[PDB]
């Protein structure tokens, strides 16, 4: 339940991805670079955040 | 990029025999516990937490940065891999 | 629900240059004129 | 920040002195960038009346409005007294801080473009 | 170069001119835009927080003999200038009772005490022959932008969250012009002007933000290393 | 002018009233993740 | 409201320093930072030469026999030169230096003056050779910001060089705003200050000057009309 989420929940979620790194992907995956590593920043609201220099 | 990952390709001959060492120390690393690190106590890494800076939970972290210190021994055909685990075991239970 | 414009949210003229919603921006940072009145909508020129 | 501004205003007239090429400036009859040649060579007023000891004096004229970015200017950078516009020296300083090393960042890079 | 002279012009409580010469050169942007942002952010205002109306549930219906619906009502109100009178009042309830057919205005509220209505001729609803509208407005006091969805204020079960605007100041424009003393002619005069909604007169808001900026300029006195 | 430093633009600005569109694609109806869920009859693969 | 943020500083030197203020509300790093950064590069007093005579010397593009760096560079390396005034009740000073080739002028060689401290006693001036003269007379004076030499164009006597002063101590201002959080607000700003200067103040002092000279301000808006 949504509701039911404490506030400390995200303060954990920040220790859990810590270090870690995630695949974004974008179709079609034309060459091997339409798949590439980055390191998860947690943000507020519901879009991925993309660095400029890797769009190309 | 991650830190010192120049070096790090420059200590091996193949960029994929890197990441099976990091790889298979930082599974070293969980399985004890960190209790094997090569890792003094000024060189651990640390997390900034709400309470306060703690170890580092990430063991590709430690593998990445135990490799840069030097103290690794890493190659083919080096221990029995039975022998090295049950070495490990007894050093750090 | 009543939604309001958001961040991602997709927005367009009449002319084809369309776009998502990167930024929204507190009205003391948005451009503004001479006379104190602040732009609502950004948009690159590399899109003309 | 790195294109140079061009000027029309003087573009071609000579002089015999710098002094009196910088005299005809504050009369408004050459611009700051106007192409000149002061005894036998060619240069600007902008060249001759602005001499920075270094980037930060340079980019501290800028900062109280004395030259733009795109004025070109006589700047002191790593011992040698180059002719450029601040901003081309300010991306030489991106670079070189970027890099941590002002030597090799200074081979780097193709600063007169 | 000695102390600017400050000069106020006003006109009513709603605008204000409030200029500031002679001035170093480049101090006017230095001055009029810390005060510009701080007054476009962090001055303490009222707006209207929470509504509710008789016999309305939720704000996506329709009231019999009203001819707008609770979405244009709610957006009516939050075009409302509540001025409080006591600073340590910190919300109000204004009660609204009108019988149709009449135009409601915001004059139909009934009076609080230490609570004045800055626009009575605001327009809130058109009143059709046998519709009724008996409806509790709470106004609270705050700053910035708190969405309906952060804040959730329900005085009671039906009670409709509105998302509060609580700046009173509505556009701030500063102006630097090229005053002269002695024989300087480089100096700045810094011309600031404010615009609110008549709850904060421009000098009141000015003078907050004065001390906001200078209660902020207090952070930089121990080091901590 | 900049809202942030106070300093104008050193260029003129196009600046303008414009008609722009909010679009049916919003990122609220967009956003999906998923850790373990449905799984599929005979590849026993997740749904989609 | 927010708390207090914490004032951090991290100063390497006489030379360099960071400061971050943190947590900040949102947008109050720029509302700090700009301001701070206007004052430092324009309003910090300091002292500059603003005006070299050399013997024998007519114009600032000649040359000077028997010395490898001409006119131009002296008077470069003259812009380089940082003095701090010891007394407060000092004004405008001149340094006479008098040097013979074949030996490499320094700052140090110019002759001691009463409460006037050469910062960098090891700044190279000129470089001479056999049978080189080198009679120069450099007029100090005390200021703040960039003035050309065409602007205030001191001289002191006849075939004087006017020189660019540098009088602002700080060399370089660069202050960035990082998001942050705490708990629950994630538009909080934390401000990163960086200041270079060249010596004579402290990063720390010109800091504390800034934020004196904003506060000063801030007093202005205090007596209407
Ligand atoms: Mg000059
Ligand atoms: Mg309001």
């Amino acid at each position: 339940r949504q509701r039911d989420i404490k506030d400390e929940v995200w303060d954990a979620l920040e220790e859990v991805i810590h270090g870690k790194v995630v695949l974004l992907n974008r179709a079609p995956t034309l060459h091997r670079l339409g798949i590439q590593a980055f390191q998860p920043v947690l943000v507020e609201g519901q879009s991925i955040q993309l660095h400029p220099l890797v769009c190309e | 990029a991650e830190p010192g990952i120049d070096k790090l390709f420059g200590m091996v001959d193949s960029k994929y025999r890197l990441t099976v060492v990091v790889a298979k120390r930082a599974q070293q690393l969980l399985r004890h516990g960190f209790k094997n690190t090569v890792l003094e106590p000024e060189e651990r890494p640390k997390m900034q937490t709400l309470e306060g800076l703690f170890d580092d939970p990430n063991a590709v972290t430690w593998a990445m940065k135990e490799l840069l210190t030097g103290r690794l021994v890493f190659g083919e055909n080096l221990v029995p891999e039975d022998r090295l685990q049950k070495e490990m075991e007894r050093l750090y239970p | 629900q009543k939604r309001k414009l958001q961040v991602g949210d997709k927005l367009a003229n009449r002319h084809g240059n369309k776009g998502v919603v990167a930024k929204i921006l507190p009205v003391e940072d948005m451009p503004h004129l001479p006379d104190g009145t602040p732009v609502d909508v950004i948009l690159n020129p590399l899109g003309v | 920040i790195t294109q140079v501004r061009k000027e029309k205003k003087g573009a071609g007239l000579e002089f015999a002195t710098p002094e009196e090429a910088l005299a005809a400036h504050e009369r408004g009859e050459v611009a700051l960038n106007a192409p000149i040649k002061v005894a036998g060579r060619e240069t600007s007023v902008g060249r001759l009346k602005y001499v920075f000891a270094n980037p930060d004096e340079a980019l501290l004229a800028v900062a109280h409005g004395i030259v733009d970015l795109q004025d070109v200017v006589t700047v002191r950078y790593m011992g040698k007294r180059l002719e450029t516009s601040p901003g081309r020296i300010l991306f030489a300083r991106i670079v070189a801080e970027a890099v941590e090393d002002e030597k090799v960042a200074w081979e780097l890079i193709q600063l007169d473009v | 170069l000695k102390a600017p002279v400050f000069t106020v012009r006003t006109q009513g409580r709603e605008y204000g001119e409030f200029v500031l010469e002679p001035l170093e050169r480049g101090f006017g942007v230095t001055l009029g835009n810390p005060l510009r942002r701080i007054l476009l952010s962090s001055i303490p205002g009222t707006a209207v927080t929470s509504v509710y109306i008789e016999d309305v549930l939720h704000e996506f219906s329709t009231i019999p003999g009203v001819k707008e619906d609770v979405v244009e009502i709610i957006l009516n109100l939050k075009e409302l200038v509540v001025r409080f009178l006591n600073p340590s009042l910190q919300t109000v309830t204004l009660l609204l009772k009108a019988e149709g057919p009449k135009e409601v205005k915001a004059r139909d509220f009934l009076p609080v005490a230490d609570v004045e209505i800055m626009n009575p001729d605001l327009h809130i609803a058109t009143l059709e022959e046998g519709g009724r509208l008996n409806m509790e407005v709470r106004v609270d006091r705050g700053v910035g932008y708190v969405p309906a969805e952060k804040h959730g204020i329900k005085d009671r079960i039906n009670a409709i969250p509105v998302d509060a605007v609580f700046s009173p100041v509505r556009r701030v424009a500063f102006q630097v012009e090229d005053t002269r003393l002695g024989q300087r002619t480089d100096l700045d005069k810094l011309t600031l002007r404010i615009w609110t909604d008549g709850s904060v007169t421009p000098l009141e808001a000015l003078n907050q933000a004065v001390e906001i900026l200078r209660e902020h300029l207090t952070y930089f006195s121990n080091p901590q290393a | 002018y900049d809202g942030r430093t106070g300093e104008p633009i050193e260029g003129p600005i196009v600046v303008g009233q414009m008609f722009i569109m909010k679009l049916y694609h919003m990122v609220e109806d967009k956003m999906h993740a998923r850790s373990t869920g449905p799984y599929s009859l005979i590849t026993q693969q997740p749904l989609g």
